[PDB]
RNA sequence: GGGUAGUUUGACUGGGGCGGUCGCCUCCUAAAGAGUAACGGAGGUGCGCAAAGGUUACCUUAGAGUGGUUGGAAAUCACUCUGUAAGUGUAAAGGCAUAAGGUAGCUUAACUGUAAGACUGACAAGUCGAACAGAUACGAAAGUAGGUCUUAGUGAUCUGGC
RNA sequence: ACUCAGUUAAACUCCGAAUGCUAUUAAAUGAUGAAUAGGAGUGAGACUAUGGGCGAUAAGGUUCAUAGUCGAGAGGGAAAC
RNA sequence: ACCUGCGAGUUAUCAUGUCUAGCAAGAUUAAAGCAUAGAAGUGCUGGAGUCGAAGCGAAAGCGAGUCUUAAAAGGGCGAUUU
């Protein structure tokens, strides 16, 4: 009941990070302030698919 | 020419020789499931390494020309 | 009726790596341990797994205070 | 007769067949050696009188550090704490005489 | 589609077979560095957690005795003695009063490029790491934060997909 | 439960050796250390003196730790061994 | 069974190490040709090719530096002392 999700930089769309998240516990759309190395600046990353 | 020693191709495709003996190679475990592995572990696995001096003689036998 | 058990882990090689009075340089590992069997004193640091390491060159020393052992670099 | 018992018995008889005269000679030698070692800062001559074969590894290393490799080995040494400790370790295999 | 052909069907094992077992973690065996066998003696495990993480600030149980509607030996509250035996997602050990225990606010460092110097080690691997640059989080600041108190929660190469 | 007295524990320790391990210095012992290059063989051990586990504080039994011997060692002694 | 004979790490090439001989930042020719000889030679001709002389990086590419990177900021592999 745990899936591998990918955190995507909002303003570039690059899949910068991958992480684990438990489905059937929140089924929300996890957002995380992560550092986007393309921009040398922190920004918002959203949950998304892997494949 | 009748009997030139054949190189071991599967070894050629993985080993490299430095100028004065050492052998360069690519580290393992950075090919596959990667989410769980820590970032510093992955960063160290990316950078290439040198083999221990104990394998160099066998490798020099495997790569007779390279 | 065979044996119900027989299972052991790999030995982890803990213990004191540099003896008291030895000369170490910066970054040396002094103790490997689970938990603060030895606590940190002057000029040493504690890793995330309670390893004791030397922040500067010097000579290791162990002191005892209230029954607890402290490691320092002097 | 059972082999366990006869081996025990044969070994016990060999061990017990030692001569008190030889033991007294050994005791006299030990007393002399201890008396000499009790001194301090003298030149002492060390003879090796028992072989190195079969002895403990540590003691063989001590004897080779003193300089004796064979029976009949002669070495003069100046008694300080180090030599005194080595002689005490290997007292049973040496003969100490004093160099006037 | 055994009509016919080419092959596979493991090892350890107090003979073999049957049975049981094969990764990893904790303790003893283990003889006071480390290491050290067995079909030796006992357990857990192929996770969970968007908080049970990070930071700042503020606090301490369990048990014995005594007094209280349900309430009795024991639920909740007050006090005395006791001073960690309580509690630390999950097994056990080593640790934890400065608490690593508990509560609350903010927050995402559960970062990127890196790394002097090491431990463990046949090799391949694994682990600790001051400190540097960028971008932050928290705090007044010094500083801390490169997940989880630490020690199991894992799988090479080749091939293929995004 | 509490008090006094007396006991058991490899997986209990309020305490804790003797040895061993590690560092420094001074002596002592003379190619025993380390590195590189070339070339192997070995990866079936056994016994004794100690510390052990398993077995039945039985076995020339099984499996670990220290040292020696045989292995690869002639000679003398333990009647032969 | 005895005795006497026969009866097993060789040859051809490649890699690498050492020894010997020679040259030297260069060393060396292979196939093949000519001449003489009839003497399956050995004296020339023949430099196509190979190994050194620069490495690093997946490569492009750059070069006593190169790659990892905004960074010689630290290291990895080099070298200036062949």
């Amino acid at each position: 009941a745990v899936e591998l999700i990918s955190l995507i930089c909002e303003e570039t769309g690059i899949r910068n990070y991958t992480t684990t998240k438990n489905r059937r516990n929140k089924q929300e759309k996890l957002e995380l302030m992560k550092y986007c190395p393309k921009l040398r600046k922190h920004t918002l990353h959203k949950e998304g698919k892997i494949k | 020419m009748a009997n030139k020693m054949k190189t071991r191709k599967s070894a050629k495709k993985r080993y490299s020789f430095t100028v004065n003996g050492k052998v360069k190679y690519k580290k393992q475990n950075l090919r596959h499931i990667l989410t769980k592995k820590s970032s510093k572990r992955k960063r160290n696995l990316r950078k290439s390494g040198n083999l221990s001096c104990f394998e160099v003689k066998r490798i020099k036998t495997l790569l007779p020309y390279g | 009726g065979s044996s119900k058990n027989g299972r052991d882990s790999i030995s982890k090689r803990l213990g004191v790596k540099r003896s008291g009075g030895q000369f170490v340089k910066a970054g040396e590992i002094i103790v490997r341990q689970r938990g603060t069997k030895f606590h940190k004193g002057k000029n040493v640091g504690l890793g995330r797994d309670y390893t004791i390491f030397a922040l500067s060159s010097g000579k290791v020393e162990f002191k005892t205070l209230k029954g607890r052992k402290y490691v320092s670099i002097v | 007769i059972k082999r366990k018992l006869r081996l025990q018995l044969k070994k016990a008889r060999f061990n017990a067949s030692r001569s008190r005269s030889k033991n007294k000679c050994f005791i006299k030698r030990m007393e002399n050696n201890r008396k000499i070692i009790s001194k301090n800062n003298i030149n002492v001559q060390v003879f090796l009188v028992r072989s190195l074969i079969g002895k403990l590894n540590k003691k063989v290393k001590v004897l080779k550090a003193l300089g004796l490799n064979k029976i009949g080995d002669k070495k003069v040494h100046f008694l300080n704490e180090s030599i005194k400790g080595m002689l005490n370790e290997t007292i049973n295999m040496i003969l100490l005489s004093e160099v006037m």
